[PDB]
């Protein structure tokens, strides 16, 4: 029934620059003993949780140095420099000393590097799945900055976005680069009476678009 | 070495009950305690609850009617029924660890994977692998780019594995969307044109939800 409060919600930020967040409890969070039980906590993407800092201050086994908690008792902070792109994940505060215990809602660290040209691929339909009575054209870009980009399907001329999905990646945790898939899935029939089928897609880097298209000859 | 580890039904319906238990080894209930964290979809780490080495449990005030943490010492496991489901109680359930002194932990320790659990109507739709090869018309330079469009499963979630694990070179995973009521992912492998079609690449997709597990390999065409 305690409260955390974390700000900013997201923090861009860039490699080799610092960052901070603060937590903020609606009461106090120093326990009787004097100890006052707030942790840090980290969430990589697909990874799961892990433990940084257990006691405001102090670090956990693997973190290093580039890691800081400060904090007295509605303010805490924490502190990472040196940044990279492994700092990526979601940060969270979690209080330990009355309860119920809480987590703060996390927040996202941003970072900011060079840019770079996205990578695409267009694969045509599986044979065995259009014996399936469907076909479906995924593309692939990848290791793109910034995060936006702009794909459209061509269907022997014209532009296709009808049911349409792409999905995107969080930040790769290596390069800090972003990732896109895009199907145009529909029925065997009308793949049965398109030939070539193209992959466009502008971005940042180039003036020119990026095509990745195919023909079925 | 200490392992955490969750298993559960993937989905359930709305309105009814679930428990998840946590298998653990490493380790003793009796010297230690656990806590139940979870993450609503596109949310943040949620406390359901703890249960202390002495049998004592103190839960989330939000749900503490529907929470209910059991534990089994002997067999090492952490059950956790939950009544009257609901749609938002749409999460991940982890099982961690108490790091700290005596009763205040310093923090969770250890945690679990986590068992996925998905609240609604809809019944669990196995999935599709299709593998993504390149066409004939094209072609590469010093690295190939492949994947597979792992198509129509319900409920979430699948995973994918490349090359027997051997395989981590340029791996990415574009998340699950639905479609027509059912989920559909895909996952792409970066390797060095050397390499493929040269030597044998193959997906392995996980999906417990009905357990089922499909191995692709990859040819042009």
């Amino acid at each position: 029934e305690l409260v955390m409060t974390q700000t900013p919600l997201s923090l861009p930020v860039s490699l080799g620059d610092q960052a901070s967040i603060s937590c903020r409890s609606s009461q106090s969070i120093v326990h009787s003993n004097g100890n006052t039980y707030l942790e840090w906590y980290l969430q990589k993407p697909g990874q799961s949780p892990k433990l940084l800092i257990y006691k405001v201050s102090n670090r956990f086994s693997g973190v290093p140095d580039r890691f800081s908690g400060s904090g007295s008792g509605t303010d805490f902070t924490l502190k990472i420099n040196r940044v990279e792109a492994e700092d990526l994940g979601v940060y969270y505060c979690f209080q330990g000393s009355h309860l119920p215990p809480t987590f703060g809602g996390g927040t996202k660290l941003e970072i900011k590097r060079a840019d770079a040209a996205p990578t695409v691929s267009i694969f045509p339909p599986s044979s065995e799945q259009l014996t399936s009575g469907g076909a479906s054209v995924v593309c692939f870009l990848n290791n793109f900055y910034p995060k936006d980009i702009n794909v459209k399907w061509k269907i022997d001329g014209s532009e296709r976005q009808n049911g349409v999905l792409n999905s995107w990646t969080d930040q790769d945790s290596k390069d800090s680069t972003y990732s896109m898939s895009s199907t145009l899935t529909l029925t065997k029939d009308e793949y049965e009476r398109h030939n070539s089928y193209t992959c466009e897609a502008t971005h940042k880097t180039s003036t020119s678009p990026i095509v990745k298209s195919f023909n079925r000859n | 070495q200490v392992q955490l580890k969750e298993s559960g039904p993937g989905l359930v319906a709305p309105s009814q009950s679930l428990s998840i238990t946590c298998t653990v080894s490493g380790f003793s209930l009796t010297n230690y305690g656990v806590d139940w964290v979870r993450q609503p979809p596109g949310k943040g780490l949620e406390w359901v609850g703890v249960i202390w080495s002495g049998g004592s449990t103190n839960y989330n005030s939000a749900l503490m009617s529907r929470l209910s943490i059991s534990k089994d010492n002997s067999k090492s496991q952490v059950f956790l029924k939950m009544n009257s489901l609901q749609t938002d109680d749409t999460a991940v359930y982890y099982c961690a660890k108490h790091w700290g002194g005596y009763y205040i932990p310093y923090g969770m320790d250890h945690w679990g994977q986590g068992t996925t659990v998905t609240v609604s109507s809809a019944k669990t739709t196995p999935p599709s692998v299709y593998p993504l090869a390149p066409g004939c018309g094209d072609t590469t330079g010093s690295s190939v780019t492949l994947g597979c469009l792992v198509k129509g499963y319900f409920p979430e979630p699948v995973t994918v594995t490349w090359n027997s694990g051997s395989l981590s070179s340029s791996v990415h995973t574009f998340p699950a969307l639905l479609q027509s009521g059912l989920y559909t992912m895909s996952s792409s492998v970066t390797v060095p044109s050397s390499t493929w079609p040269s030597q044998t690449v193959t997906c392995s997709v996980a999906h417990p939800a009905s357990s089922t597990t499909v191995d692709k390999k990859l040819e042009p065409r």
